[PDB]
This record gives structure tokens, C-alpha cells and sequence, in this order.
RNA sequence: UCGGAGUACAAAAAACCCUCCGAGUGAUUUUAAUCUAGACAAACCAGUCAAAAUAACCAUAACAUCACUUAUUGAUCCAAAAU
């Protein structure tokens, strides 16, 4: 298949202020 | 120093009454209550008397 | 009890499956249930103990 | 094979001196007798246990008991007339027709059921029927002209998409018991009584063609068909120009309780006859 | 052969024959909305909860059984649940019967349909998750009106 | 509680134990609170609305309850529009 | 580099910009290393973190090992590490400038993931641990009707033989 | 004869959930008649005094400063009339959360 | 019968015809809702807290407050209202 296709579907953010915005 | 327990109905149309309690020397009360049949701040009288 | 009727296509649509024709060459046979079905059974005591009950 | 009826050739002749119980089957009984179980017998010392003057289950030493303390409220008010009607699954509708216990073939009635014991009907506890659930419809691959007394609204879409006919029918108590045993009714000696029109609470629902009511109008049924078959996606199948189109639209008249017989018919299965009357009032009130 | 005075045809003399119940009235409804067979439906029984996922797709560019305006507004609203080769998606996780599952998927899709083909609709947008978004896009803009000329 | 009948010689049930409990097919019995509908004036919300819940019973009172009623009260009953026909079962017990 | 976004890897970044021997200010004369990438953000995790660095550095610095072809979209060759890069080139460059913004998904992120990555678009939700229950008791007592309804597995009625 | 009425249970007002202690959200970590324990972070106070967590954590006992509402006016005037080098001191319950808010799942490749 | 302090010095509980205070409610308006996780306490009956979500008020609170606030209270059944 596509090489890119790979998805890890445990995405995860490691923005702090991610959370914060997404309220 | 004796109370009065009055019922009192909605003036909202719908039929609600609570029970409240009220001094004897006070005249007929008149509040603002909460009835859930319409869900808005309804006055409600006092309509009867049950309990001294 | 009426003998199961004959399909086309097995296993049936509620799951049943006859019994093959020829006995397997093993050292043991479970036969069928009077309703043709496999008696295996789940049994329960005291409540809490859970059992499988092949007959 | 069976090993054990070659090493009964050894064994001596199997007669009453020598049959044994299976171990743990009886339990053996103890008697107030010797050292351990005398002194008291397991009752214990003085006061009431030991005279056995105890008070009743609910009485709790004079303090007010807990089955008296709680206010009565309405759970089983009026259980004694509720409706009831046992479950049939279309997954135990197809297992019995896999099986063979029911033919589609023919319409399947109450007695047809009962007869290949999918149901048990008891009227004497206000049972009114079955009534049809879907906890089987996606696999569900017959089809039958199902009669029952309630239907799920999923189950007839299931019914119909195999390309059935499910009708809803009202059974008074009488009527149930004769339909569910019509042998003992047979051997009653008694002629075939009229059945009873539903009660007001349940005329709606037996004259509404949503239900497939057996009360309701004919002209409504391509619609509620129509309807249903647009909601859950599925294609009416063409049950006019089937082959079993006389065995899919056979009917029973909302005063008939079995198929063919009329009120009024006494079977003699002694002589394998049916005894019609010809009296006029006899007539009117049978077919009234 | 047995009648009765309560009888169907007695009740309802306008019908009275066996076969009146049975009959397709394909007049009564011609114009034929939500054709199943052209929209491709797929289960997948998950066990372990226990629901049928259903999943109905449809080229929303080969749908000719609605409108050019209609297939514009769905095109433009639904993009979300759009795929890269054009179908559109419908999803219906909620009972664990497929024939309910599916009647979800079909209710969406005529819901979608009749939204796109009703011209009164006014696009009321809820207020309570929209303000945030409103005072951040006035205070992007507020940087955002720098005016110099560039590229 | 009679035992023993002196007509039918069969096991006699108290009707208060049906009059005020409901018993779930599972063994369950369920009850009203009591005093739900006295001196409401004198009650917190909270208070009233505890007390307008319905509860269960534990083992004891369980096991009582069987004792006092008969067979016909622990039967299967398939009711038209059951209330409590979902609640009739007790699944994922761990026991 | 984009900090967070990287499917893949956790730990990981990807590249979007880079230029290097920048003559002074005039960044548009110096060689573009990797070919710009226009930012893709999940469109169920939003709020990524995109950092530009700035190095000066005293030498001229030649490489080969980071150099990214003409068309550059796979994300596979798109594969960062910072700290691995100033671990490389750490005797020269000295970082001096930073300019970060945080970004979401908006309606252009599909396309450039359809047109320019050629793969299918990835979505995401922000789900929550289910709600906690205690061991379901035979008899809980004092308990509401509704106790039972919090260990359902649906809200559909099984009859197991009926 | 002349005292009556020195009969009372007790109230069992003390402490229930110790320092460690894993707690789920609406437990009760402490019951009390006066102010002892002050909540501190995912710690609500009910109208009783009583402490309970807001949060799935672990139960943290601390000593800190104590920064009155300026609303309550005992306890402003005892802080106007604390000496110039006096800080007052609290011992705080707090839940210390265990589990992140929530995770990022992928669901559909669109 | 109910509550507070000591007995019972530091988690909880803990008795006496032990030593002392009290309660069988008042005043005022902010007239204080529904539904539901998880908990305290408890032989049972009863008593207590409470996150999230809902309709009305600031579009930023609603736990009614004070009198040591803790006690100011009574189960079924049965009778009455307007349910
Ligand atoms: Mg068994
Ligand atoms: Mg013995
Ligand atoms: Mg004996
Ligand atoms: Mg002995
Ligand atoms: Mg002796
Ligand atoms: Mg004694
Ligand atoms: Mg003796
Ligand atoms: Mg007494
Ligand atoms: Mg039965
Ligand atoms: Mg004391
Ligand atoms: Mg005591
Ligand atoms: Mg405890
Ligand atoms: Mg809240």
C-alpha cells in the first residue's frame, strides 16, 4: 500500500497549550 | 410568636401549588416562585390555609 | 419429533448442521440431542460456580 | 464401546442382594440420639427457640417491622388483569422452522405452535397469546404467514421483507384455552363458541393497519406495506403473483377460531364426523 | 366459506376481495426518492459492545435522482463526511439490529436531502461553542490588518 | 405466615409484602422510601427527592420477602408495555 | 519544523522550510535545502506548533546527507530531529532567532493532503475514558432503580430462548 | 435528675480518605464540624464542610498559606490586626489527577 | 426523643439515676428546580454530601441567611382536601 498511509491511530499531542485552546 | 402554613397556587394557568410558611399577622402573601409546568418565574398567591 | 428436514445449503440460517454421515474414526461419540443438537450445556451452583456439562 | 457390559461377564448375577445408591444421592438422616446430638437436640438453652414458641417470619421483637414500615405503593395493583403475551423470536421462529417443528407451508396459527412446542400458552394466568419480537430479525430467511396477537413493527418489516403476511389477532380467554388445546375441547362434547370482539382498550390497536390489525381495513395494508418497506430500505417483495398466494392471503373470519370450522360445528373424532346445526336462532346467534 | 356480521367484507364492503390487502399502488407514490439499490450498504458486526456499524456509500457526483442545486449544497455542507473519491459516507453505530441501523443511515440521508432542496433555510448557528471562535477570529484579524504590499 | 393451610393444606402468602414490594424476576425486591409523602413542607429538595427514589433490598430482607410470599410471586411475567420488563434480568454480575 | 503532527512517531518532527547559507537578509539567494510544505494539521487534533530557527553560523556549511529532491512529499523523507540536527552542524551554527505559531485545521489541509501528499485524510476525536463503576453487587442496597441500567451493555431488549 | 439530655452518638466527623489514597470523583476524603482539613486543588467543599474530590487521584495532605476572601470580615480583621512578620498557615487537602483528560483517537480515514 | 462540651488527652465508636449547656423554633428575603456519576454514615428504617447535563435571572453566584447552627422533630395504616 502507500507508504505514507501509516497512521498510529494512539495520536498523540504534546502541546501544552493544545488542551488549553481546545478549551 | 405563632406561623401559618398556606398553600399557594400558580397564576401561570397551569395547576401548581406549594406549601409555604407565613407569619399570622401578616397580610395575604405574594411571591415569585419557580413552576416547572412552564419553567419561568411564575407569582404565586396564597389561595388557602392548611396548618397554624 | 419430527426428523429435521433436508437442506441445500448448511449450515441452516438459525446455525443448525447435521451430524456428518460416515462416524468419525475416534474413540468416543457424542450423540445428538432428542431435538438434534449438541449437548453441551452450561450448568450453576451455589450461585457462583459456573460448570460445562457435556453429555 | 460400552466396556463395561463385557466386564459384567466376570462379574456374579446382578439381583436385589446386592443393588447399591449412588454415593452422596441419600443424604442419611440424624436423630437426637447419644452424646453429641442429645442435650438439648440442637435447640439450645431456655427461652422461646428452645420451646419453639417463636413469633411469626415478619415480627421483629415488637419494634414495628420492616414489611409493615414501608408505605404501600401501586406494583402489582390490578396484576391479576393485566395482558400478558409470550415472546416468540423470529430466531426461535427460524429454529423451529429449520428443525421441522413448524411447516411454512401452511399458516402458522397459536395451535401449530403449541403443537411444535415453540410456545407455552397458560390462560389461566391471563396469558392473551404470543407476541412477536425481534431479536432474531437480521438473520431471519423464511417465509410464513405468521398469526400472532401482538407484533413488533420490526418484526413485521423483517416478515415482510422475506415476503410474508403477518396479522394480528385478539383472543378472548375461552377461545385462547380451545385454540391452545383443541383436543380436550374436542373430547369436551361442547359446540365451537363465537370469539369475542377486543375489548375497547385494545380495539385500536387490532383496527389500526399499521399493527396489521385482523379488524382493519383491507384498502390500508398496500400503504402501511409501502411505508414500511420505505423506511427499512428493502424492496416489497411481489406476493400477489406468488406461487403460495392462496396459502399467504388465507384469513380467519374475526368470529372463527380455527381454520375451516364455524362456530357452532360439534367434532365427533370417535366417528371422525362434524355435526352442523340448522336451526335458524341456532344459525343466527353462531354467525351473530 | 364461514361469514360472519363482523367480517371483513360486511365491515368494509368497499374492499371486499382476498387479494384487495396485497395489491402495490405504484401510482400513489411514482416519484421513487432514496433508490437503495444504487447506494452501496456494508456491515460489520462488532462483538466483544455488541452493535452492527453500517455504512452507506453513494457517488454524490452520480447521484442523478436529486437536483443539480441540491447535489451543490450537499457537496458544499457535507464536505466533511466526504470521501477523496467522491462518495458520500453515512455512518449508523446506535441500535444492534442492521435493518435499524440502516433506517438511521436512510433517515440522515433524507434529512440531508430535504435540507439542501428547502430554500428557507435561514443557516441559524448556535451561540454557545461560537463566541470563542468569534472573538479569536476578531482578535486574528486585529494582527491580520497589516497593509503592506508584498509578493 | 400459614405454613400449612387448614383447607388446601398449601403455603399461605401476606399480602402487605405484595401491597407495598415489588419483586424483580432476578430476586431482586424493590420498594418505595418511607415517609415520601409526609410533611413535604418541611423538606430539602434533595431530601424529597431521595426520599421520591425508589431502592432495593439486601439479602435478608430479600430472603424475608421470599419467605412470606408463595411461587406465584417469583414467576416469569410478560406484561404489554412492562415498565420494569428491562430491569426483569440482571446481566454482567461477576460473581 | 512542525513539533507536533508527525502520525508516526511521538517523538518526532517534520520539516516544512529549510534554507541555509543565507547571504545577511537576502533569504530568497540562499539554496533551499527542503521545499516549502504548506502546514496539514489532524483535523481531529488542532492547535499544532510550527517554530522557525534561526542559525548564524561562521562557515560555509555543505551537506548532503540533509538534502530533500525537488518534489519532496513523503512524509517518510520528511523526518526530523532537531537535536540530531544541532548534534551534526553544533561546531558552527548558533541559534539566534525564534518565531513560532500554533495552527488548526481548516478547510485547505484536505487538499493539501489529497492533491500534494497523495494519501487519504486522517481524522481524529478527542474521546474520553469511559465512566467509572464499582464492582456490581447482588444485592446492592438502597440503591436506585437506575442501578441497573449503569452496567447495560445496550438499551435493547434480549430474549435469550423466547 | 438535674442533667439531662448528655446522650448523643457521635457524628463520626473525622477523616476518611488518608494521604495516598486512590479516590475516584465524589468521594468523601473528610468529614468535619469545624474547619480542620481546607480544600485545596480538585478538592470541592460541600455546604456540611465536608471535602470531596472532583477528580480520579491520589489524596495530598500539605501546610500553606492562608489567604482569606477579603468578603469575610472576621477573617480580614484578623489578618489587619497580624503582626508585620506573620503568615498564616492551613493544612490543605488536594487530589493530585491520575488519568490525562482525554485521548486522541483516529476514527475514519477520509 | 434530639444536639454541644467533658468522661472519651492524638482515626472512628464507646456506658452510668455521671458533670454542665440547650431544642420541640423565631426574624428577613436571595422563595432556594429537574435529572444523575461517585461517596459518608448505618443492624434495618431512616439520615447526609455531590461532579457533569438541563429551563429562568448577572450573560461572572444561586449551598436561602442569622440566633454557639449543631438540635428545632414522628413510621405504616387510616382520615380529610382537589389529585
Ligand atoms: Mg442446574
Ligand atoms: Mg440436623
Ligand atoms: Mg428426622
Ligand atoms: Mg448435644
Ligand atoms: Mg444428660
Ligand atoms: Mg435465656
Ligand atoms: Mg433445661
Ligand atoms: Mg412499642
Ligand atoms: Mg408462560
Ligand atoms: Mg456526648
Ligand atoms: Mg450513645
Ligand atoms: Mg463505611
Ligand atoms: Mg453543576
Amino acid at each position: 500500500p502507500v507508504e505514507n498511509e501509516a497512521v498510529a491511530p494512539e495520536f498523540t499531542n504534546r502541546n501544552p497549550r493544545n488542551l488549553e485552546l481546545l478549551a | 410568636s405563632k406561623t401559618i402554613l398556606v398553600k399557594m397556587m400558580s397564576q401561570a394557568g397551569t395547576g401548581f401549588s406549594f406549601n409555604t410558611k407565613r407569619s399570622r399577622l401578616r397580610e395575604k402573601l405574594t411571591l415569585l416562585h419557580y413552576d416547572p409546568v412552564v419553567k419561568k418565574k411564575v407569582l404565586f398567591v396564597e389561595q388557602k390555609k392548611i396548618r397554624s | 419429533i419430527p426428523r429435521p428436514p433436508k437442506h441445500e445449503h448448511y449450515p441452516t440460517p438459525s446455525g443448525w448442521q447435521p451430524p456428518r454421515d460416515p462416524a468419525p474414526s475416534l474413540p468416543y461419540f457424542v450423540r445428538r440431542s432428542r431435538m438434534h443438537n449438541i449437548p453441551v450445556y452450561r450448568d450453576i451452583t451455589h450461585g457462583n460456580r459456573q460448570m460445562t456439562v457435556i453429555r | 464401546g460400552p466396556r463395561a457390559l463385557d466386564l459384567l461377564r466376570a462379574l456374579p448375577r446382578v439381583s436385589l442382594a446386592n443393588l447399591k445408591p449412588n454415593p452422596g444421592s441419600r443424604k442419611p438422616e440424624r436423630r437426637p440420639r447419644g452424646r453429641r446430638r442429645g442435650r438439648k437436640c440442637g435447640r439450645g438453652h431456655k427461652g422461646e427457640r428452645q420451646r419453639g414458641t417463636r413469633p411469626r417470619l415478619g415480627f421483629e421483637g415488637g419494634q414495628t417491622p420492616f414489611y409493615l414500615r414501608i408505605p404501600k405503593y401501586g406494583f402489582n395493583e390490578g396484576h391479576s388483569f393485566r395482558h400478558q403475551y409470550q415472546p416468540l423470536s423470529l430466531n426461535r421462529l427460524q429454529y423451529l422452522i429449520d428443525l421441522g417443528r413448524v411447516d411454512p407451508t401452511q399458516p402458522i396459527d397459536l395451535t401449530q405452535l403449541v403443537n411444535g412446542r415453540g410456545v407455552t400458552i397458560q390462560p389461566s394466568k391471563r396469558d392473551y397469546g404470543v407476541q412477536l419480537v425481534e431479536e432474531g430479525a437480521d438473520t431471519f430467511k423464511a417465509k410464513v404467514n405468521i398469526e400472532v396477537q401482538m407484533a413488533s413493527e420490526l418484526a413485521i418489516a423483517a416478515i415482510e421483507k422475506n415476503g410474508g403476511v403477518v396479522t394480528t389477532a385478539f383472543y378472548d380467554p375461552r377461545s385462547l384455552e380451545i385454540l391452545c388445546k383443541p383436543v380436550p375441547f374436542f373430547l369436551r362434547g361442547q359446540p365451537i363458541p363465537k370469539r369475542m370482539l377486543p375489548p375497547e382498550a385494545l380495539v385500536p390497536y387490532y383496527t389500526d393497519a399499521k399493527n396489521r390489525g385482523y379488524l382493519a381495513d383491507p384498502a390500508r395494508f398496500p400503504e402501511a406495506r409501502l411505508e414500511l418497506a420505505r423506511k427499512y430500505g428493502y424492496v416489497l417483495p411481489d406476493i400477489t403473483k406468488d406461487e403460495l398466494f392462496k396459502m399467504l392471503s388465507t384469513r380467519k373470519d374475526p368470529r372463527q377460531i380455527f381454520f375451516g370450522l364455524a362456530p357452532g360445528w360439534v367434532v365427533n373424532m370417535a366417528d371422525k364426523k362434524i355435526l352442523k346445526p340448522t336451526d335458524e336462532n341456532l344459525l343466527k346467534y353462531y354467525s351473530s | 366459506e364461514f361469514q360472519s356480521i363482523y367480517s371483513l367484507d360486511k365491515l368494509y364492503p368497499e374492499s371486499r376481495g382476498s387479494d384487495t390487502a396485497w395489491r402495490l399502488p405504484d401510482d400513489a407514490k411514482q416519484a421513487n426518492d432514496i433508490p437503495v439499490d444504487r447506494l452501496t450498504i456494508s456491515y460489520c458486526r462488532s462483538s466483544g459492545k455488541v452493535n452492527s456499524k453500517a455504512e452507506v456509500r453513494f457517488h454524490l457526483a452520480s447521484a442523478d435522482w436529486i437536483a443539480e442545486p441540491v447535489r451543490l449544497k450537499l457537496a458544499v455542507k457535507h464536505k466533511n463526511r466526504i470521501n477523496r473519491s467522491g462518495e458520500l459516507i453515512l455512518t449508523s453505530e446506535c441500535s444492534r439490529y442492521q435493518f435499524r441501523n440502516l433506517a438511521d443511515c436512510l433517515q440522515k440521508l433524507r434529512d440531508m436531502i430535504a435540507e439542501a432542496s428547502q430554500p428557507a433555510k435561514e443557516p441559524s448557528r448556535e451561540d454557545a461553542e461560537l463566541r470563542r471562535s468569534r472573538i479569536e477570529n476578531m482578535n486574528r484579524e486585529r494582527l491580520r490588518k497589516k497593509r503592506i504590499s508584498s509578493a | 405466615v400459614t405454613y400449612f393451610s387448614s383447607r388446601k393444606g398449601k403455603r399461605k402468602t401476606v399480602k402487605a409484602v405484595i401491597y407495598r414490594f415489588l419483586r424483580l424476576h432476578s430476586g431482586l425486591w424493590l420498594r418505595r422510601k418511607a415517609g415520601y409523602k409526609k410533611k413535604l413542607w418541611k423538606k430539602t429538595a434533595a431530601r424529597k427527592r431521595r426520599l421520591r427514589e425508589f431502592v432495593f433490598c439486601n439479602k435478608t430482607q430479600s430472603k424475608l420477602l421470599d419467605k412470606m410470599t408463595t411461587s406465584f410471586w417469583k414467576r416469569r411475567n410478560w406484561y404489554a408495555d412492562d415498565p420494569y420488563q428491562k430491569y426483569q434480568d440482571r446481566t454482567n454480575l461477576k460473581v | 519544523t512542525n513539533l507536533d503532527g508527525h502520525l508516526l512517531e511521538p517523538d518526532a518532527e517534520y520539516v516544512h522550510w529549510l534554507v541555509t547559507n543565507i547571504p545577511g537578509n537576502r533569504v530568497t539567494e540562499g539554496q533551499e535545502t527542503c521545499p516549502y510544505l504548506p502546514p496539514f494539521p489532524a483535523r481531529g487534533s488542532g492547535f499544532h506548533r510550527f517554530a522557525f530557527l534561526l542559525f548564524k553560523q561562521d562557515k560555509r556549511i555543505d551537506f548532503s546527507g540533509d538534502t530533500r529532491p525537488s518534489p519532496c512529499y513523503q512524509l517518510a523523507q520528511r523526518t526530523f530531529h532537531t537535536f540530531d540536527f544541532y548534534k551534526k552542524h553544533q561546531d558552527a551554527m548558533t541559534p539566534a532567532g525564534l518565531a513560532f505559531f500554533q495552527c488548526r485545521w481548516d478547510d485547505s489541509v484536505t487538499r493539501v493532503f489529497h492533491q500534494l501528499l497523495d494519501m487519504r485524510e486522517p481524522v481524529f476525536e478527542f474521546v474520553r475514558p469511559p465512566p467509572y463503576h464499582p464492582k456490581q453487587k447482588r444485592f446492592p442496597h438502597r440503591q436506585p432503580l437506575r442501578y441497573l441500567d449503569r452496567y447495560r451493555d445496550s438499551h435493547e431488549p434480549t430474549y435469550g430462548i423466547y | 435528675s438535674k442533667n439531662l439530655g448528655g446522650k448523643s452518638p457521635g457524628k463520626r466527623f473525622g477523616i476518611k480518605k488518608m494521604e495516598g489514597h486512590y479516590v475516584h470523583a465524589g468521594n468523601i476524603l473528610a468529614t468535619q464540624r469545624h474547619f480542620r482539613w481546607h480544600p485545596g486543588a480538585h478538592v470541592g467543599l460541600g455546604k456540611n464542610k465536608c471535602l470531596y474530590a472532583l477528580e480520579e487521584g491520589v489524596v495530598r495532605y500539605t501546610k500553606e498559606v492562608y489567604v482569606p476572601n477579603p468578603s469575610n470580615s472576621e477573617a480580614v480583621d484578623l489578618v489587619t490586626r497580624l503582626p508585620q512578620g506573620a503568615v498564616l498557615y492551613k493544612t490543605f487537602v488536594h487530589v493530585v489527577p491520575a488519568k490525562p483528560e482525554g485521548t486522541f483517537k483516529l476514527v475514519a480515514m477520509l
